């Protein structure tokens, strides 16, 4: 099969550089060109390039001609794209894509996103959400996990290492103040919890935090 | 450049209906070399990569469905799906290849549309590990809920309270097509014990009176 993988986040301050991969296979890299594609956050799609993968030459859009670069490494079957002198305007989510004859990207990179910040990494504080000692029970029962105050995104929220998905919302983050705040809820039978142990499993990659809160009856 | 105009900016329909959305490209992207317009289709869904539906403006990827089909040549283009659903929640972008740069269009978001439904109101007291630090967050889920339009109002000892509360709405459900949504109001632990009584109400057009969820502190 043919694939695109491309480096986890990234979280640089403005005025520094970030070098960022698309790893490929599946293909003979050097017969198609890759292209990269970004997105600032809720916006739409730009066509930044493309890089000759046989001749290495790289060509930009008149928006991305000056402060970025694409690379390769052949060898490895690698497309890199750099960025100099990051602004906070640089936040976005990066992708690579592989362009076909027919002139359409038929497959492309999960995507890179980068956030330029002047903000410091903190992890987050993750507490659990139980209903209220004297609050009315019903058929469903509904539980929360709130992770709150951590820099820089993501964070992952899970329920019982991933068994429970069904009646399961995380709630986008919000940022507030340089800190990132988020919630995520699970929906479960009354006859389920606190018989049954239900516990959310956060991890924050950037500061190692990696927290299993077991729900409990307060 | 060749600028693609892409319309509506948004499409709202029900399950089952036809959508068509339109994509108008600022000069001919034919090509007479080969006689075929590099016009091609995008879909992106939430925290996903676009996928490629149709390409030459009418030829399907493989492993794209009928329901969706590309039409047009020249400067008019059009994408219609039949037989919508909610897995179809997404923004379609189409994108030209014929001189460079490649351009996007600005994209059009398709949500469904489905009956009105209430929010299932759940509120958690801050908990004893928060309030162990300074701290104190008093959380109401807004769950299933639709449309989206949706207000909250914190309430302590009764009296309204809009600082300190941050909001957050998912994506609309991939399968059933509702919102949901989370409030948080944060204060200090000393706030928090200074008072007693502790309400979110959440007005939707679903009912002619708010939803009120709410416990009072000295009752824990």
């Amino acid at each position: 099969q043919i694939q695109l993988v491309q480096s986890g986040p990234e979280l640089k301050k403005p005025g520094e550089t970030v070098k960022i991969s698309c790893k490929a296979s599946g293909y003979t890299f050097t017969d198609f060109s890759m292209h990269w594609v970004n997105q600032a956050p809720g916006k739409g799609l730009n066509w930044m390039g493309w890089v000759n993968t046989e001749t290495g030459e790289p060509t930009y859009a008149d928006d991305f001609k000056g402060r970025f670069a694409f690379s390769l490494e052949t060898s490895a079957s690698t497309a890199y794209l750099q960025i100099n002198s990051l602004k906070n305007e640089d936040t976005a989510t990066y992708f690579c894509a592989r362009f076909l004859l027919r002139q359409y990207f038929d497959v492309w990179g999960a995507g890179t996103t980068v956030t330029v910040s002047s903000a410091k990494t903190t992890p987050p504080s993750v507490y659990p959400l139980a209903p209220g000692s004297a609050a009315q029970t019903n058929s469903m029962v509904t539980l929360g996990c709130l992770v709150k105050g951590y820099f820089p995104e993501p964070v992952t929220v899970t329920w019982n290492s991933g068994s429970l998905s069904s009646g399961v919302h995380t709630f986008p983050a919000v940022l507030q103040s340089d800190l990132y705040t988020l919630s995520s809820s699970v929906t479960v039978p009354s006859s389920t919890w606190p018989s049954e142990t239900v516990t959310c499993n956060v991890a924050h990659p950037a500061s190692s935090t990696k927290v299993d809160k077991k729900i409990v009856p307060r | 450049d060749i600028v693609m105009s892409q319309s509506p900016s948004s499409l709202a329909v029900s399950a089952g209906e036809k959508v068509t959305m339109s994509c108008k490209s600022s000069q001919s992207l034919l090509n007479s070399r080969t006689r075929k317009n590099y016009l091609a289709w995008y879909q992106q869904k939430p925290g996903q990569s676009p996928k490629v539906l149709i390409y030459w403006a009418s030829t399907r990827e493989s492993g794209v469905p009928d329901r969706f089909t590309g039409r047009g040549s020249g400067t008019d283009f059009t994408l219609t799906i039949s037989s919508v659903q909610a897995e179809d929640q997404a923004v379609y972008y189409c994108k030209q290849a014929y001189i460079p740069p490649l351009t996007f269009g600005a994209g059009t978001k398709l949500e469904l549309k489905r009956a009105d439904a209430a929010p299932t109101v759940s509120i958690f007291p801050p908990s004893s590990e928060q309030l162990t630090s300074g701290g104190a967050s008093v959380v109401c889920f807004l769950n299933n809920f639709y449309p989206k339009d949706i207000n909250v109002k914190w309430k302590i000892d009764g009296s309204e309270r809009q600082n300190g509360v941050l909001n957050s709405w998912t994506d609309q459900d991939s399968k059933d097509s509702t919102y949901s949504m989370s409030s948080t109001l944060t204060l200090t632990k000393d706030e928090y014990e200074r008072h007693n009584s502790y309400t979110c109400e959440a007005t939707h057009k679903t009912s002619t009176s708010p939803i009120v969820k709410s416990f009072n502190r000295n009752e824990c």
